[PDB]
């Protein structure tokens, strides 16, 4: 696990030089307008990503990077016999060169020998260990455009965005509500079996305590837990701990520390059960802090083959996810890349209040580090909203025009 | 409403990189543009306002003093933030002779206060109410009114403080907007007297309440000089309290004349708008600044700030 | 000309109502999260447009829309023989009743219905002022530029349902061409007034036939000046002239003292648009200037952005932000068209500072129309809470 802690730019479009220095946690960046905030992100994403070959469509001299681990990669672009040349090299002394000719020539045709030779260079140098989750200013629009992507296929809308906004524009691998509502289900699906597994293994090592067994509040305790793990959603596939408690309680009414087993295993799969859906509730918790009127929930129920993941209203209807308006879907997506059911990112906010209201706005930041993923945040942002409460976490980036 | 908090302003300080000027309500952010931009036409200063910074607790809900003490108590230090409380009625000591324990403008560490009691007390020079009265107001006979104020402000000045004060030591700030009327006022050879009328909205009690405090204050107001006086008076109540004497000396320069004409003056400018005397006052003030010598201004804030 | 002066929205989406008051220079809407803020801006601008086929594509059952002038228009969505029918009936005692599915099928299509149309507004006078559509999406519709207004249209509702209004805000590309039209327009007048004073100048002297420091200043002045850079052989006349006067009446001088103060005051007033709005785009930009050069021997003028080292670039190498103040701007200068400007979010990628000057920017350019803002800001509403509407629906 990286992270950026230092970025130097310089001579980015033969105008101006840059540099900066980053934190490990959060990182709000803010500057006047026109000073490379963009730009930065653009840098940071494609380095990366290991993505090598975008940096012939930029004009530049230098872009030093310093990762947490101490890997510097220092990329030139030096013009030789009038024939441009991207170098990249690294602090143990490997190093690529290729012309920036051939590399627009590859960039026109979309796996061309430049698209290998770099991608054997990163593979084989550990360049690719931590992805970058790259949230576009453009969110709404490109999110209306598909479906009218995801965090791994993302090809179609690459290839729109870079046409629309360039050919340096990083892979847009930021994760959408689809992807989202499948994630979702998946990590509910292995819930389940864990609990499953747990009760197996529960019932037969209850089983070997009562058989070597053989040779007054505990039933107050009994109902008190058997009632909470009874009426909870997660268990409604089983729901008849009331009946088991009732005839526990006649039985005994008609050996002393037998029950006292029932409370452990009571215990013991009420304390997985908060275990295993941790990380979905932790995220669930940390959405509905935003949405009102609508709650999102999973509901789990015989009938139904599949658990369903989405929005309940209070009246009892559900609806998917689609339904949510933008500042919702928005606040999804970004408190999904904040949060630990990912796989690894440097999760890079280009304008985090775009469709949003100042409620939510000063709530953002707040919740998603209230879930402690440890992922490194850079949030290019205006809004002084959004910064509330972080003003020492705030870089400000004022590029030294030539 | 979509109002900052006082964290997010605290955040737009040090992420803004004007000059800004943080004031307590709206009116003196007028004021105090007009102010600037008189001294520099071209100047890149903003004023805001308290009263558009929402704050959580209950009690900073309404106080905006308070909200900008606690601004300047997170952000003490900044260079490119100043701030201008009023003076209420702080340092201000009421023993026989009403005095002021600080005779210039209180200054810390980026906190200004106003010189009187507020904004609307650097318009209480004789100069400057009458040139500014003159400007909106109609001619039953105006030269005539514009004299009689000329002499009867002197002792004016020393009641409309001494309402301010008995309405201070009573406790209740609007008492005097609504118990003293333009017909209330007597004129006695440019003596100003305050008769007490029969019926008033609030109970009889509220009206004894303050007249005893009134009457009790007056003597302690009529020994000191002029100036304290005119900085001792609220402003919402002194600009009611002038308009409603400019009124009274209306009816008396026209009741020997014309009973119509004199009643149709005193009524209309008693209803005329505060908003509007008041952006007289202060495009009097701003225009009558340096030339004269008993004309103030907040110096040292425009000093702080550029 | 004409400005809203409330709009009475019932039933809108068959979720809520609302009922909107409208100031005359300026207002600014906020509210929370799900009020129908953008579903106004595109009632008002499908209303003043007169794009009334667009209301078979909203589920609503009455819309009352007046203006200042004193028409009342309302559009009423009825269901007769089980088929949807829009009425819209003027204060006139008018009334166009056309079918939702005609709308429909030609909207699919692109006929008998958008004539009738376009005669009830034609005839009503309806289109009297248009409306900029400053949409949300700014950045991703103006970089959909690899008539604009059309094929943006068809863009922006094949993505975002098809009752949005006509996109019609001035792009970046459209500023600059305009500005270049203008650049020559001025051009022209200035050698249509120099043959002008030339004759007259002819005709004083003439007459004249039956203070130098002020005329060295003033030649000094003009021959300084990228307005006037063609000639430019202003100082050598005056220097010229100085030494003859020397050697060797004084009301010849007078005369070119008079004739010089013309040509600057006229070279002042042609370019008056265009400078002013180059003047208030620059009391945003830092580090660059917007500025103009009619000079190379090459006749095209050139307008774009110059880095201070004489360094030139095009007004396309510019942020989203810098893009979005010059846009705005414009549409609230006087070299716009159309009246209402119906803003949505002005405060996207503009920084604090930028916010808290923009509207007395807009409004300082005395063009006197409506402007409707909807910001979700605390910065653009500081100083302009007089003029500030909170819309909240009343969810039926
Ligand atoms: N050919 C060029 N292409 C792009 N940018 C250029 C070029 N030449 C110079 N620049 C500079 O690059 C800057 C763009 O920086 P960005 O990072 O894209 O903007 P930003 O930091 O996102 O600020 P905002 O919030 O988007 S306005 C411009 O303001 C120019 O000063
Ligand atoms: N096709 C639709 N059918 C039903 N309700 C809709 C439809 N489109 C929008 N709405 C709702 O209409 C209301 C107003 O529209 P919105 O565009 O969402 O206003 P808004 O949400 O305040 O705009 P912002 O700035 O993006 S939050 C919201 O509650 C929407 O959910």
């Amino acid at each position: 696990i990286r992270t950026i802690s230092k970025i130097e730019l310089s001579k980015i479009h033969n105008r101006y030089n840059l540099t900066v220095d980053f934190f490990n946690d959060l990182n709000v960046i803010h500057g006047k307008n026109g000073a490379g905030k963009s730009t930065l992100i653009h840098v940071i994403a494609n380095i990366v990503n290991g993505d090598f070959i975008r940096f012939a469509f930029l004009i530049f001299e230098e872009i030093k990077a310093t990762y947490s681990d101490g890997l510097k990669i220092v990329i030139r672009r030096d013009k030789i016999d009038e024939q441009s040349f991207i170098s990249v090299t690294l602090s143990n002394g490997k190093y690529i060169k290729f012309a920036v000719g051939e590399a627009m020539a590859t960039v026109r045709e979309i796996k061309s020998m430049l698209a290998m030779d770099i991608d054997k260079f990163v593979k084989e140098n550990e360049l690719q260990k931590v992805r970058a989750s790259y949230f576009p200013a453009f969110r709404t629009m490109l999110e209306a455009w598909s479906s009218s992507r995801s965090s791994f296929y993302n090809r179609k809308a690459s290839a729109f965005a870079r046409e629309l906004f360039g050919q340096f524009l990083p892979s847009i691998n930021y994760p959408s509500p689809m992807e989202i509502e499948d994630r979702l289900r998946e990590e509910i699906r292995r819930a389940q079996l864990g609990i499953a597994a747990y009760e197996s293994r529960t019932f037969s090592e209850s089983f070997v305590k009562v058989f070597s067994a053989l040779f007054g509040e505990l039933l107050k305790e009994i109902e008190g837990l058997a009632i909470a793990q009874d009426s909870s959603i997660k268990n409604g596939y089983y729901a008849e701990y009331s009946k088991v408690y009732e005839e526990i309680r006649s039985l005994i009414n008609r050996v002393s520390g037998a029950l006292v087993v029932y409370r452990d295993a009571l215990r013991d799969r009420q304390d997985y059960q908060e275990k295993a859906f941790s990380e979905i509730d932790n995220y669930m918790s940390s959405v509905n802090s935003f949405l009102e009127d609508k709650e999102m929930a999973y509901d789990f129920d015989l009938r139904r083959k599949y658990p369903k993941v989405g929005l309940k209203f209070p009246d009892g209807s559900w609806s998917p996810i689609r339904v949510l308006s933008s500042g919702e879907r928005q606040l999804l997506t970004m408190l999904y890349a904040a949060s630990k059911m990912g796989d690894d990112a440097i999760v890079l906010i280009d304008e985090p209040e775009i469709s949003l209201h100042i409620d939510w706005q000063e709530d953002l930041l707040k919740r998603m580090l209230s879930q402690l993923s440890g992922r490194q945040i850079i949030v290019c942002t205006h809004s002084p909203s959004i910064a509330t409460g972080y003003e020492d976490f705030m870089i400000n980036i004022s590029p030294e025009f030539i | 409403s979509c109002a900052y908090t006082i964290d997010s302003y605290i955040t737009l300080l040090t992420m803004s990189s004007k000059k800004r000027l943080l004031v307590e309500g709206r009116h003196d952010r007028s004021h105090l543009y007009q102010l600037i931009y008189k001294f520099n036409p071209a100047s890149k200063v903003k004023i805001d306002t308290a009263q558009d910074i929402k704050a959580s607790d209950k009690a900073m809900s309404k106080n905006n003093r308070l909200k900008i003490e606690t601004i300047h108590s997170k952000v003490k230090g900044k260079d490119n933030i100043s701030f201008l409380c009023d003076r209420e009625f702080r340092e201000f000591a009421f023993n026989d002779q009403i005095e002021d324990l600080l005779n210039s403008h209180y200054c810390d560490d980026s906190l200004y206060w106003t010189l009187g009691h507020s904004l609307e007390n650097y318009f209480f020079n004789p100069s400057i109410i009458i040139d500014a009265f003159q400007f909106l107001s109609p001619s039953e006979y105006k030269y005539k009114a514009i004299e009689l104020f000329s002499e009867l402000i002197s002792s004016s000045f020393a009641v409309l403080a001494a309402v301010s004060l008995a309405a201070k030591d009573i406790d209740k700030a609007g008492l005097p907007a609504a118990l003293i009327d333009w017909k209330d006022i007597v004129i006695n050879d440019g003596t100003i007297k305050l008769i007490r009328r029969d019926s008033y909205d609030i109970d009889s009690a509220c009206v004894d309440s303050f007249f005893n405090a009134f009457d009790a204050v007056l003597p302690r107001v009529i020994a000191s000089d002029v100036g304290i006086c005119s900085r001792v008076v609220r402003g919402h109540t002194g600009i009611l309290l002038l308009q409603k004497l400019f009124s009274a000396c209306l009816y008396y320069v026209g009741r020997e004349d014309d009973a119509l004409q004199a009643d149709s003056s005193a009524n209309y400018f008693c209803n005329l708008s505060e908003l509007s005397l008041t952006t007289a006052l202060a495009e009097s003030w701003v225009r009558k600044i340096g030339v004269l010598e008993d004309v103030y201004f907040p110096d040292s804030l425009l000093k702080n700030i550029e």
